[PDB]
DNA sequence: TTAAAGTTAAGATGTTAAG
DNA sequence: CTTAACATCTTAACTTTAA
């Protein structure tokens, strides 16, 4: 309110705790595993015994959706030269969802816990405060700074999806498990809760900024303390992501696999 | 197709006894109490007969040819405390009174109450 | 004690019985001081 | 200290005549006919829901409003922990194995309609599968939220995740596409307080009333809490 | 009285020994 | 197979304390 504490600035209060770091230049912490296509690329062939997989994939809601079914997901390959004892950390939707655990069973891996991202609407946080009433402001000024509209009741600030059923907000991210004999896990678990509320953009709700990724990165290091860099992770790094982008996924001890047009 | 109606019906086919009423119309007695704790009609008469057929005074006869159950000694000394009137029940042992002369005492009770002008709540202190 | 059966979650006719079993133990202590 | 018991002995006294006084107030004021917050046309049913007879309920359903049940809600009773968890929540009900859950009819109590299942973390995918091997088909998910007294996201224990939130599934049965079931209504994040022990908000009403305008409700594993409107509602302890 | 820290009870956790 | 016991947490309400 008067001195800029509100329901938003309250839920809001990691950003400013979580900085993006600079992009690595050793040669000795991130691998370019760049190939043609992912579902044409011979997998567990250069990584070996991750125990992190990241599979950020846009989905394919319905026909014009711009992104990647689970046709290809069938196609994709894990074995023993691959994730074994690890976690894998997919975009997952409620459409998708029955068949997306189920084929994950069929390799498995199953179903542990979940992490969603509540969306908040810049657009709507920055329409209620001009209503009520901070102008010549788009939301991505909005989301590059901390300079958010005050707002004591959130629920009206969600964003308004197209859904022909409850309307969608939700960014839940499936956490799936491979339990292996004879290798106990190392975790360093309970650090972070299920849920974090991030801001994002009206008619662009379909990723994450740059603090909420990072927030899901440092969930997934202090989660497992052992695949992140201890003078060890040379080359055989324990973490690896798939498909990848020229964003934010470039990390000391993750492997990246892109996508080449 | 009204819903008043229609929950009548529910309630009269397939709701419990202590829910809905003779007439389907919801049972709101029940609704504030706890579960278990509710004084039911049957549970009244009950007492209301176990008066006459056995001694007064001491309840543990009168728990005997109670429900056996939810029946606690302190509740049924403190309800039939209004079934006749007083809260003063120890000079009353020994008394066998039927519902007649209950409602007559009751009256009794209620009607001097009103007259010695410290009346609380329909009930007469001593 | 006195204030531990005098709770605002405490519905009436559990309070009361409390009350009751605690005038019993008045009453025995006061049989046992006798 | 003879003064000391006797005196507490009057406080006693006093004490309950305040309390004989007060429920005293109480009956009176029950037998003059005053209301509960139950609303009139609740329908509740309080039977165990394993030795319960559907056979009943499917023809009183059929031969009153000429229509069946067009939603169902769910809040099973979970295997957690029971009285004495040691480290965290308390679960202070009787609990349901999968198998007794799964074996009550539900395909019969519906043709056409919507299922509100609340799975818990360790039981999501059996959930998943309750409600895809009922005829059912996986179409939405209702999560809660849950804030604090001053308004910020409540953090309760978890195993990998401090856990904060809460799962609602929700699977079609038959044709939707008639004068009911508005489309594009509500939102799948309830954002609510931790009002009691395992109580779900009242928002979830408020979102099925808006899915569905003056319906046929089912409930099964019901409490006095919500108790709504036009809702038949089975429980154990109603 | 007063606000300012200690202390405690509450939150629908997943995994493993003990019969 | 089932109950009991494990940490590896956060937050609000209650309690004590210096001012
Ligand atoms: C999850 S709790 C109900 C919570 C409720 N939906 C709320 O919003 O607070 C499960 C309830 O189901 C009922 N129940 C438990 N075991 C049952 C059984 N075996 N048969 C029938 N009902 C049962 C009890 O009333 C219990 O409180």
């Amino acid at each position: 309110t008067e001195p800029g504490e509100d329901q938003l600035s309250l839920l809001l209060k990691w950003r400013s705790s979580y900085i993006p770091p600079q992009k690595p230049t050793n040669e000795d912490e991130y691998k370019k595993i760049i190939c043609k296509d992912i579902s044409s690329e011979k997998l567990e062939q250069h990584a070996g015994d991750v125990s992190a997989l990241f599979i950020n994939i846009k989905w394919k809601l319905s026909e014009g959706q711009s992104g990647k079914s689970i046709e290809d997901l069938k196609k994709l390959a894990i074995s023993d030269k691959l994730i074994n004892n690890g976690i894998i950390f997919i975009w997952s939707e409620k459409e998708i969802l029955s068949q997306i655990v189920d084929v994950l069973e069929a390799k498995g891996f199953n179903y542990i816990e979940n992490f969603m991202i509540n969306q908040l609407s810049a657009d709507k946080a920055l329409e209620m405060q001009r209503k009520n009433q901070w102008s010549d402001i788009t939301p991505e000024q909005c989301i590059e700074q901390e300079k958010f509209p005050p707002n004591n009741y959130v629920q009206d600030i969600f964003v308004n999806s197209e859904y022909s059923f409850f309307r969608k907000s939700k960014k839940i991210l499936l956490m799936l498990r491979k339990f292996n004999k004879d290798a106990q896990l190392e975790l360093r678990h309970q650090r972070t809760s299920d849920i974090f509320f991030d801001i994002f953009e009206q008619n662009k709700p379909n990723d994450v900024s740059k603090k909420g990724m990072e927030f899901v990165y440092k969930m997934i290091e202090t989660l497992l303390p052992k695949a992140n860099y201890s003078e060890e992770n040379k080359g055989a790094f324990k973490m690896m992501e798939l498909y990848a982008d020229d964003k934010s996924q470039p990390r000391k001890g993750w492997i990246s696999v892109y996508e080449q047009e | 197709l009204d819903f008043t109606q229609y929950a009548k019906n529910m309630r009269k086919d397939l709701s419990n006894q202590d829910i809905c009423l003779e007439d389907g119309a919801l049972n709101h007695s029940y609704f504030l109490t706890k579960k278990g704790q509710y004084w039911t009609p049957l549970n009244q008469k009950a007492l209301q007969r176990g008066i006459e057929l056995f001694g007064v005074g001491n309840w543990k006869e009168i728990n005997y040819d109670e429900f056996s159950g939810k029946a606690n000694i302190v509740e049924l000394e403190l309800r039939t405390c209004m079934i006749l009137g007083i809260n003063d029940i120890t000079e009353y042992y020994g008394k066998k009174i039927s519902e007649e002369e209950q409602e007559e005492i009751k009256k009794s009770n209620i009607a001097k109450g009103k007259k010695e002008n410290k009346l609380k709540d329909n009930i007469y202190q001593k | 004690t006195l204030e531990d059966i005098e709770n605002e979650k405490f519905t009436n006719l559990e309070i009361l019985t409390h009350l009751y079993n605690l005038k019993a133990e008045i009453v025995r202590r006061l049989a046992e001081q006798g | 200290s003879k003064k000391g018991l006797q005196g507490l002995l009057q406080d006693i006294e006093k004490r309950i005549l305040h309390y004989k006084q007060l429920f005293f107030k109480e009956q009176n004021e029950i037998a003059n006919g005053k209301r509960s917050m139950v609303p009139d046309n609740s329908i509740p049913i309080c039977s165990d829901v394993t030795k319960l007879n559907f056979q009943a309920l499917i023809d009183a359903q059929m031969r009153h409003a000429g229509k069946m049940f067009d939603v169902i809600m769910m809040d099973p009773p979970w295997q957690l922990s029971s009285s004495q968890p040691s480290r965290g929540v308390a679960i202070a009900y009787d609990s349901l194995s999968d198998e007794k859950i799964q074996n009550m009819p539900i395909q019969s109590l519906q043709q056409d309609g919507f299922i509100f299942v609340w799975a818990i973390n360790a039981k999501y995918r059996v959930t998943i599968k309750m409600i895809e091997n009922w005829g059912y088909k996986l179409v939405d998910e209702i999560t809660w939220v849950k804030k604090t007294v001053n308004g910020k996201i409540a953090k309760g224990h978890g195993f990998y995740l401090q856990h904060a939130k809460e799962s609602c599934l929700i699977g079609v049965k038959g044709d939707v596409d008639n004068g009911r079931f508005k489309k594009n209504i509500a939102s799948d994040v309830i954002f609510s307080e931790r009002r009691g022990q395992s109580q779900k908000p009242e928002e979830i009403y408020q979102y099925i009333n808006q899915l569905c305008p003056n319906g046929n409700y089912l409930e099964i594993f019901a409490r006095r809490n919500n108790l709504h409107d036009n809702w038949v509602s089975i429980g154990n302890e109603l």
